[PDB]
RNA sequence: GGUUUGGCACCUCGAUGUCGGCUCGUCGCAUCCUGGGGCUGAAGAAGGUCCCAAGGGUUGGGCUGUUCGCCCAUUAAAGCG
RNA sequence: CUACGCAAUGGUCGUCAGCGUAGGGUUAGGCGGGACCUAAGGUGAAGCCGAAAGGCGUAGCCGAAGGGCAGCCGGUUAAUAUUCCGGCCCUUCCCGCAGGUGCGAUGGGGGGACGCUCUAGGCUAGGGGGACCGGAGCCAUGGACGAGCCCGGCCAGAAGCGCAGGGUGGGAGGUAGGCAAAUCCGCCUCCCAACAAGCUCUGCGUGGUGGGGAAGCCCGUACGGGUGACAACCCCCCGAAGCCAGGGAGCCAAGAAAAGCCUCUAAGCACAACCUGCGGGAACCCGUACCGCAAACCGACACAGGUGGGCGGGUGCAAGAGCACUCAGGCGCGCGGGAGAACCCUCGCCAAGGAACUCUGCAAGUUGGCCCCGUAACUUCGGGAGAAGGGGUGCUCCCUGGGGUGAUGAGCCCCGGGGAGCCGCAGUGAACAGGCUCUGGCGACUGUUUACCAAAAACACAGCUCUCUGCGAACUCGUAAGAGGAGGUAUAGGGAGCGACGCUUGCCCGGUGCCGGAAGGUCAAGGGGAGGGGUGCAAGCCCCGAACCGAAGCCCCGGUGAACGGCGGCCGUAACUAUAACGGUCCUAAGGUAGCGAAAUUCCUUGUCGGGUAAGUUCCGACCUGCACGAAAAGCGUAACGACCGGAGCGCUGUCUCGGCGAGGGACCCGGUGAAAUUGAACUGGCCGUGAAGAUGCGGCCUACCCGUGGCAGGACGAAAAGACCCCGUGGA
RNA sequence: CUGGCCAGGGUGAAGCUGGGGUGAGACCCAGUGGAGGCCCGAACCGGUGGGGGAUGCAAACCCCUCGGAUGAGCUGGGGCU
RNA sequence: UGGAGCCAUGGGGGAAUCUGGGCGGACCACCGCCUAAGGCUAAGUACUCCGGGUGACCGAUAGCGCACCAGUACCGUGAGGG
RNA sequence: CGCGGGGUGGAGCAGCCUGGUAGCUCGUCGGGCUCAUAACCCGAAGGUCGUCGGUUCAAAUCCGGCCCCCGCAACCA
RNA sequence: AGCCUACGGGCAGGCGCCGAGGGUAGGGCCCGUGACUGGGGCGAAGUCGUAACAAGGUAGCUGUACCGGAAGGUGCGGCUGGA
RNA sequence: GUGAAAUGCGCAGAUACCGGGAGGAACGCCGAUGGCGAAGGCAGCCACCUGGUCCACCCGUGACGCUGAGGCGCGAAAGCGUG
């Protein structure tokens, strides 16, 4: 929904802050599968490779798991949906009969106590995983695989979701959320329903911090810069470029499209 | 006001020290030039 | 005449601080007052013009960085360099 | 620390010293490190990469103010003490004895283990009282033998006790999981038990007992030593930010790891082995002086600077770590003595006036705390608000309402209400302590910045748009391996511009850019070889070489503006006149829309009108011939915010008319120590003039005894810096 | 990466609890509560204006004044570019 | 880059064993030289930390930076300066 | 004042470089259509090519001199 | 401290509350006036077009919305007071 | 495509025809001087939740009624905000 402020103080006058009912029953995470000592750093080997990243809210990372035919068959039920740092979407942790606990990104409409499992065999509702193959064409699902056993890549974002288009050989075809439609493997596992939290995309920062919270670090205008710095930096008071929008590295950022021509990856999709 | 000179024992010794100048092939010559020139200190004196 | 704008490029570029104000002045007279005087289209009072004469005087504000101007209120006068 | 010393070091002196010579002095199983753990990171078996050097890198290893681990109170030294000593209390190892039990890992599980803000109940630290307890003494100077004044009335302490809390359900079955090996975890099922008890673990009180124990007086160089009493060692009250701790509640930004430690079983081995007792032994290495907001550290100095953590008492003031005075403790800043000039600094006061000062109220004043009335436009309903503008404030006595602790009653603390009355010029009587208002520009806001001349209207910012990126993502770093991105996945990540919010953001794809176009035009190597050449007696071996087939790029076709960008000229025309709704024509890719407008933009310009002033190149309101606004290098607004820049008032002033007096630190005189830049040499006057055209130094004339001290700054084209401007150099960046 | 620090006041958001209100609501009152790049202000961080200093106490200092002061806060130690 | 051979070789193609194969400055033909794709090999040559011998070499601002307790004092975080 | 573009029927533009040819739209005059005016239709007239000179056989046209118009530039102190 | 008294007391006098009014400060309502500006009404002469009344020569009208020298055009829906 | 045209689209293979796919909006015939609702307004079919309304029987309550300033709700299209 969405909580709002009374504007007690400017910032807070639009700031606006998620709604936490949906979590509940559950805020520290599960000291067994969870508890990852996360790395933090903006930067690899000395140089920083990210300008901008940095400060914000320590954090310690949950282990989802993102390829579900591991335990085919093997149900589980949904113990609680919690809070969850590293990713907009919110996080179910489910205990699977077979006593084993684990971490799925938690779907829109799954409820505690819900029952849930993967495999081809499994029924299609909300919270379940099939290879898409035997998923019927026209539901939608997230939590995609790209290649058959390598992991969930595709639609994982808070409120995010893909939908089956049709069938054409040993591949399936997919509308992902950016409106590509991509011809996916139909070993690749997919599990049934969207994302969820899907509010996320309406909540306002509200001031300067809180995106420092986020560890986002300012972010500097080229022009504002100098000759050295950027290529729109430079110019005696304020000015318009000088032709045509680029990044501090000296490439295009107005349109030059950027993807490897020549990737074998092309030939399976369309959009 | 606060001076460039913050004197660090740990910070001295991890920097300038002997088994420093020995790992990186710049540190070697190092020894070398002052081993050869007769320095009487090949690293700096701390305790 | 040497106070303006310039012309020339002679000392000064191993440096001659470049507007305005303030402070402190001092000098010139081509005199703004005050003192003498001749003409007058000078009745008188008040002026005009020129001559002699700096001894001393030559205000307080508004505006603008201003110099300068314009303005308010005075003044014997609110001098120019 | 001590004994001898004073050349030098000490800004003077020096018998003194952080100085010279010499001799002493630092004591640990429990404090801190290491024979424990892991963090970032470092290193690095395997492994990958790289011309060499070398770069990556799983495990492992290193790496701590973090985790883990057994000492409290006193006494002694000239100098060390949780280290030596005394009392009380512990910890590991090794061996032996007894009693227990499937004992047993580098493995499995549990645990360790965690945020921010606000907080409950108990305690403790610490502190204030006391008519009570114990003390040497003291009645001064008018009064007091007084419930007088003065001093002290604690610390540590095993078991056992109590008072507060913290942790935790107990069973019995199955069992596909914990890279099954488990009686342990984990999941299901079901008797029991439950805003508990029991079992445990802390803190606090008590505890056998052991320490400590003043003021004053006597000795006393130093430091302290008897004193002191068989000292007393008790009762209230205030009370933590500390303890019980892993307590509780709320919140979003969602809050280390590893070992110790419990437990589970593996090999193994069960005459092992662990577990609990009880004895007797064993217990290493390194640090320990002294300085430590400073004269011992970083600043060349005994330098007004800089340096992390804890304690930091009392009275008063609304509170407090604030302010004033003051304990304990520590200091008077390592040149002094005089004077009583100008002038300088820091400071106090001022008649009348009250911004007239000035670029500007710069500076200084005014105002200031608390309690009570009472407060406007506007507004995003929070705000504007401490708006403004007022009143109260001390001391005395009477009456009276609640709280806490006690016990419902007493003292002791904590908030109040109502009457009378007293004294000053004055009651936050000293110190801490906003001046206010109106109106513009810019920027929404807190924030950031040029370390050392700029704190801003600049940057950032939430937010808006564009654009790239389907994941071995794009993008960044790297020769590479690899890494960041991200253990993220389009509600995401990169790039760009704009910059809360409100209302909006027009027209032009000609040129440039980017995007789309399986056709054409052009196009390299290469493919292809018509045809030609050089040589050979030759078969041949060598060369050139046209057709034609040949990518991307460019041409070409089309799209695209929150892509780079651009957004007209000249004539005429309506009752006086003006002006031109209208028209003509040339040109363009298309001719600037709304909204603003002499503006952070207006040259002419102090535009012209209004306003405010006695007077207004500024300021506010208008007009619009906008030299040269204009929509996301945003356009026009906007409450709130601002050490931002402008204009006005009121208050109050030494800013000023216009200056006067006073204070203290210097300046001045004496004693001590004693620099500096600069300096061709000097026996170094004025005026006219001359001179490379601005002379102490030439000429003429004038003036002028020799030498200093306090002062002033016109000159010595005074000092300083081989001019930063200007030009030059086939100089540099 | 791991630790530490921020006196004392003030304002009084959401939530709860009770009452009111309606068909049920929304909503409205009190009380409670204790939010915030909130307010005043020490430590602590800073460096606005003026004066002083200018062979300095000081190769950036002193005094008065001023900004922030639960946060995009300040800070010790261990690291990396 | 030249008429550009010879020697080496990153890429592509890719033989022969003396009727074999390289060279004699494009290329042919003659004439002639030599045997590639494995390896070793003193001496004559270079240098001077060290020892000695000389000097129309210095003689303490010279000569090494150092005649002397010098790569020291001191300066610098450090390399380094000295 | 320094660079450069420009004055051609009543208005607004061609023609100038590649000298002998003044073209275009509108307007003005005549005549039709209409009851009448526009509009539309048919037919005409109108230009010292700014000005004084120069080159040539001939100058709007090429060369110079002023006369006006429009647009740039007027920097470092 | 005064004056009278029949020594109880009265008077003058002094203090306090209230108080016409004056003053300071901030609000509320109403009137007048102001560079300039918005729209309105009337116009015997102007300029521009022709929207509406006859299918008024695109049926008109209407709420709303955008645009245009102007009347007005166009979209969305609606009415008949048009067929 | 129009009155006629042109702009535009098309030899880079359009229009016209067949096959497959995606997606959005509206529901032909039935359909009417028809029905439903308080109004605005409501049209493929299916199911669920639900309002109003009419007929028959005279069974029950026993004037419990009508209107309605204010208040409250609904309210075509266009328009506005977030997605
Ligand atoms: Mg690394
Ligand atoms: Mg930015
Ligand atoms: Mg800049
Ligand atoms: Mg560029
Ligand atoms: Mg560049
Ligand atoms: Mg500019
Ligand atoms: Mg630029
Ligand atoms: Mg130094
Ligand atoms: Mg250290
Ligand atoms: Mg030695
Ligand atoms: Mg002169
Ligand atoms: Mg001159
Ligand atoms: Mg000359
Ligand atoms: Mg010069
Ligand atoms: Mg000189
Ligand atoms: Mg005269
Ligand atoms: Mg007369
Ligand atoms: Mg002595
Ligand atoms: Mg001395
Ligand atoms: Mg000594
Ligand atoms: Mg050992
Ligand atoms: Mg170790
Ligand atoms: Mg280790
Ligand atoms: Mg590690
Ligand atoms: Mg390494
Ligand atoms: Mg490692
Ligand atoms: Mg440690
Ligand atoms: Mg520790
Ligand atoms: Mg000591
Ligand atoms: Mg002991
Ligand atoms: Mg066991
Ligand atoms: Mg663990
Ligand atoms: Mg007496
Ligand atoms: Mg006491
Ligand atoms: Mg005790
Ligand atoms: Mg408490
Ligand atoms: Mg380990
Ligand atoms: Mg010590
Ligand atoms: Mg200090
Ligand atoms: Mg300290
Ligand atoms: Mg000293
Ligand atoms: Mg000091
Ligand atoms: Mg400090
Ligand atoms: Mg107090
Ligand atoms: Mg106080
Ligand atoms: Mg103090
Ligand atoms: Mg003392
Ligand atoms: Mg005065
Ligand atoms: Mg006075
Ligand atoms: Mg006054
Ligand atoms: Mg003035
Ligand atoms: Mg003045
Ligand atoms: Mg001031
Ligand atoms: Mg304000
Ligand atoms: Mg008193
Ligand atoms: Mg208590
Ligand atoms: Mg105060
Ligand atoms: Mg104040
Ligand atoms: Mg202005
Ligand atoms: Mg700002
Ligand atoms: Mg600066
Ligand atoms: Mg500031
Ligand atoms: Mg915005
Ligand atoms: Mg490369
Ligand atoms: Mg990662
Ligand atoms: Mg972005
Ligand atoms: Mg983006
Ligand atoms: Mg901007
Ligand atoms: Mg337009
Ligand atoms: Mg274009
Ligand atoms: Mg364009
Ligand atoms: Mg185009
Ligand atoms: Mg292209
Ligand atoms: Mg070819
Ligand atoms: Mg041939
Ligand atoms: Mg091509
Ligand atoms: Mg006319
Ligand atoms: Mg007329
Ligand atoms: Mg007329
Ligand atoms: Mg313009
Ligand atoms: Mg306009
Ligand atoms: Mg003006
Ligand atoms: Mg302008
Ligand atoms: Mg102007
Ligand atoms: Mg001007
Ligand atoms: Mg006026
Ligand atoms: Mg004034
Ligand atoms: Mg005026
Ligand atoms: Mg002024
Ligand atoms: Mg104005
Ligand atoms: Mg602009
Ligand atoms: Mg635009
Ligand atoms: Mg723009
Ligand atoms: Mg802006
Ligand atoms: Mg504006
Ligand atoms: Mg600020
Ligand atoms: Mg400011
Ligand atoms: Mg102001
Ligand atoms: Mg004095
Ligand atoms: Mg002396
Ligand atoms: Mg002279
Ligand atoms: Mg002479
Ligand atoms: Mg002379
Ligand atoms: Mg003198
Ligand atoms: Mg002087
Ligand atoms: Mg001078
Ligand atoms: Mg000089
Ligand atoms: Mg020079
Ligand atoms: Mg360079
Ligand atoms: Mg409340
Ligand atoms: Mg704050
Ligand atoms: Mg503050
Ligand atoms: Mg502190
Ligand atoms: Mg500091
Ligand atoms: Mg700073
Ligand atoms: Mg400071
Ligand atoms: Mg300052
Ligand atoms: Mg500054
Ligand atoms: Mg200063
Ligand atoms: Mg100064
Ligand atoms: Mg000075
Ligand atoms: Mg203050
Ligand atoms: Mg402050
Ligand atoms: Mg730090
Ligand atoms: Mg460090
Ligand atoms: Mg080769
Ligand atoms: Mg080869
Ligand atoms: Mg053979
Ligand atoms: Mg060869
Ligand atoms: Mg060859
Ligand atoms: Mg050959
Ligand atoms: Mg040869
Ligand atoms: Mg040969
Ligand atoms: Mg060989
Ligand atoms: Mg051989
Ligand atoms: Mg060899
Ligand atoms: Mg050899
Ligand atoms: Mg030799
Ligand atoms: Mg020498
Ligand atoms: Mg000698
Ligand atoms: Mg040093
Ligand atoms: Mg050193
Ligand atoms: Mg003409
Ligand atoms: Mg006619
Ligand atoms: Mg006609
Ligand atoms: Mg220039
Ligand atoms: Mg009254
Ligand atoms: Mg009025
Ligand atoms: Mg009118
Ligand atoms: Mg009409
Ligand atoms: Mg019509
Ligand atoms: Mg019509
Ligand atoms: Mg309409
Ligand atoms: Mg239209
Ligand atoms: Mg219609
Ligand atoms: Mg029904
Ligand atoms: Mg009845
Ligand atoms: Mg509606
Ligand atoms: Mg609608
Ligand atoms: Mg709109
Ligand atoms: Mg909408």
């Amino acid at each position: 929904a969405v909580k709002k402020f009374k504007p007690y103080t400017p910032s807070r006058r639009f700031m606006t802050v998620a709604d936490f009912s949906e979590i509940t029953k559950t805020e520290p995470e599960k000291s067994l599968v969870k508890p990852l000592k996360k790395t933090g750093g903006r930067n690899n080997q000395g140089r920083i490779t990210v300008r901008f990243r940095g400060g914000g809210h320590k954090r310690l990372y949950r282990i989802i798991d993102f390829k579900r035919w591991d335990k085919v068959g093997i149900p589980a039920k949904v113990a609680a949906i919690e809070y969850d740092p590293n990713r907009s979407a919110r996080i179910a942790l489910l205990h699977y009969v077979d006593g084993e606990k684990r971490y799925i990104i938690a779907p829109d409409g799954l409820q505690v106590g819900q029952q849930v499992v993967a495999g081809p065999d499994a029924p299609i509702q909300v919270g379940n995983a099939l290879p898409l193959r035997f998923i019927p064409v026209g539901t939608v699902v997230h939590a995609v695989e790209l290649e058959p056993k390598k992991g969930a890549k595709l639609a994982r974002a808070a409120g995010t979701s893909a939908q089956i288009q049709g069938r054409e050989g040993d591949y399936v075809i997919l509308r992902l959320p950016s409106g590509e439609l991509r011809k996916v493997h139909g070993e690749c596992y997919a599990t049934v329903g969207a994302v969820g939290n899907a509010d996320h995309k309406n909540i306002v920062l509200g001031k300067a911090g809180r995106s420092r919270w986020l560890g986002r670090r300012p972010h500097v205008r080229g022009a504002a810069m100098n000759p050295v710095d950027h290529p729109h930096g430079g110019g005696e008071g304020r000015a318009p470029r000088g032709r045509p929008p680029a990044s501090p590295w000296g490439w295009q950022t107005k349109g030059l499209k950027t993807r490897k021509r020549r990737k074998p990856s092309s030939r399976f999709i369309i959009a | 006001m606060k001076r460039t000179w913050q004197p660090n024992r740990r910070k001295r010794a991890k920097t300038h020290g002997f088994r420093a100048r020995m790992r990186t092939p710049g540190g070697r010559k190092v020894l070398k030039r002052r081993r050869q020139k007769g320095r009487w200190r090949l690293t700096p004196a701390v305790r």
